């Protein structure tokens, strides 16, 4: 299980199993 | 032909043509008996048929009851008419409405408040008895004198509550309408900021939020996009919980509970229709 999308202008693909870390503003 | 509805004491603008039989559909208005939706063609008919109409509330069992507000679960099969006059109903505010006589193979769950005259029709969901694509609503519709009140959120509450309650992850039928569009994306916000509101953990994969939601991952993913909360950093997928969006969530959440538009889940007394 896969969905794709762009972020920023960039193409994704995302697993809709692996843990996704969360993160609150942090810099990044 | 059909541009208004006498509905109990409401008179309703039409959106859309409904395949009425000609008789009925000639006319300018129809009157329809508020709790059994039989259609007819003056107001004389109408109150000549309130008199020995025994119809106080939907038909088929009622599994959610908070006060004045219920749910019933109609089946299609076991109430054929009604269930017709419901989607005929239903098509004069849908742009595109799959279907109106086969009603057999659905269920409707028909959402009502009630007041000393009876329980009165606020919306409905329509869904398969069997989905092959595991949609838990077909059609939604909230009356137009209850819209924009927060029934209709409810009442997709309660689709999902259904779901949740037989072990399944569930889905709107496509396609969605603008208005279905809006209102599934407010409640797909609502769902799963709460879930980030209170989940403590480091991270989450989406089948966890869809396990605990019964909301299907892509919608899920497709929420995360909408509310940019999805990002890339060095290599990884991140889900970025924005302050703004988790203290605006709370405001909206104190005007929530500030009124009563909560569908709870302790007012459910249902299992799975017929064993199936
Ligand atoms: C499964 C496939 C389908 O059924 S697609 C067809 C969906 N049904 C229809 O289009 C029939 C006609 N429309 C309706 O019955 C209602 O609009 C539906 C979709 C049921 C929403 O019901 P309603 O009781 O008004 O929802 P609600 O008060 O809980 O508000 C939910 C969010 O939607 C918004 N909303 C609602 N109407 C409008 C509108 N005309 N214009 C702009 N926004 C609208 C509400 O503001 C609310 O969003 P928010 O929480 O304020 O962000
Ligand atoms: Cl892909
Ligand atoms: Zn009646």
């Amino acid at each position: 299980g896969m969905v794709e999308i762009e972020i920023e202008g960039r193409l994704h693909r995302i697993s809709i199993f692996d843990p996704l870390e969360i993160i609150l503003e942090d810099d990044l | 032909m059909i541009k208004t509805i006498a509905f109990g004491r409401y008179e309703l603008d039409t959106w859309y043509h409904s395949p009425y039989p000609e008789e009925y559909a000639r006319l300018g208005r129809l009157y329809m008996c508020e709790f059994c939706l039989k259609y007819m063609k003056s107001q004389t008919i109408l109150r000549r048929h309130m008199a020995k109409c025994v119809w106080k509330h939907p038909p088929g069992d009622e599994i959610y009851r908070k006060g004045s507000i219920s749910v019933f679960e109609v089946d299609g099969k076991k109430n054929k008419i009604y269930c017709q006059n419901l989607c005929l109903l239903a098509k004069l505010f849908l742009d595109h409405k799959t279907l109106y006589y086969d009603v057999e193979p659905f269920l409707f769950y028909v959402m009502t408040e009630a007041d000393n005259t009876g329980c009165h029709l606020i919306g409905y969901f329509s869904k398969e008895k069997n989905s092959f694509l595991n949609y838990n609503v077909s059609c939604i519709l909230t009356m137009p004198q209850y819209m924009r009140q927060g029934y209709g959120k409810m009442l997709i509450d309660f689709s999902y509550l259904l779901s949740k309650v037989e072990e399944k992850v569930g889905s709107p039928e496509r396609p969605l309408s603008d208005l279905g569009l809006i209102s599934y994306r407010s409640y797909w916000k609502e769902v799963l900021l709460r879930y980030l509101h209170n989940f403590q953990g480091k991270e989450i994969s989406i089948k966890e939020i869809s396990q605990e939601t019964a909301v299907n991952p892509v919608d899920i993913v497709s929420t995360l996009q909408a509310l940019q909360m999805l990002k890339y950093w060095k290599g990884k997928h991140l889900v970025l919980k924005r302050q703004d969006l988790i203290d605006e969530w709370i405001a909206k959440e104190a005007k929530r509970s500030n009124s009563n538009k909560t569908m709870d889940p302790s007012c459910l007394k249902w299992t799975p229709p017929k064993g199936t």
